[PDB]
């Protein structure tokens, strides 16, 4: 049928970091684009 | 041409873009209900995750050489001001 | 069977095929944005 | 790395700047009185400019690729702000 | 002894237009540079 | 008469010499200014 309610929590954690690290990495990109801006 | 290596770097990013996109919104909708979720395995969303866990290694590797690129830029640009503005 | 000359050719075709950096662009803020 | 190859084109062009630098103010000198001028010979300065003209070539190919140079970070900079702030 | 009052006016002249040359080049590079942070 | 071997070691020796773009960055800036 389907898999445990709480394993489907882990996953969803599991993605959820995932998004954190790579919008992470956007930020900092962001960070660099506008101090070029500025300086 | 720097536009043909700018435009290749750009565009292996857009491919990782596009690959996860795609992976993450298909396993989205398997795990969307149980009623979806009994079409699939658990070794088939095992098999999914680690298809996104590779992109999203990729992924994370562009973004990264994407910020030193965009340091690069700054550097340069920094210093042809030094020269010619200062 | 399988025919190795056209995946080969199917390769070498989109390959050729080109990129619109506007276009590209777009498509990537596009995904950035259906995303984080 | 970009590093090392900006150090470069950066240093040729400064070698071309010094070059030219010298041998501007070296005419300057031979030419700022006839006294001065009387230690040297037509055929000199015919020789003389002949070198600073070279090196001005030199330098003018040098501020051009700079320009590109330049047209290129600006290109890569606004299609990362375009990809990443719109 | 020396060169013509007027070989000499040749020469400032050509020299001057090497200068106005490099100067003009220059000038379009801090344009660059200046409207990058413009935009 | 001229020795080979000792140009040869004075070039690479200035070769391996290495460039410090701040200093390089403020030749060039006072290059400039005392021409242009």
């Amino acid at each position: 049928y389907y898999i445990d309610a709480d394993l489907l929590r882990e996953i969803k954690q599991h993605l959820k970091q995932q998004q954190e690290g790579l919008s992470h990495l956007i930020s900092i990109i962001k960070d660099d684009l506008e101090d070029i801006k500025l300086v | 041409a720097p536009a043909d290596y700018f435009r290749v770097l750009v565009q292996q990013f857009e491919v990782q873009l596009q690959q996860y996109r795609q992976q993450i919104e298909e396993l989205e909708n398997h795990l969307a209900t149980q009623a979806n979720n009994s079409h699939i395995t658990p070794q088939d969303l095992s098999m999914a995750m680690q298809k996104i866990y590779q992109t999203f290694v990729a992924l994370a590797a562009q973004l990264q050489s994407i910020h030193e690129n965009v340091k690069v830029l700054k550097e340069q640009y920094l210093s042809y001001r030094k020269m010619f503005l200062g």
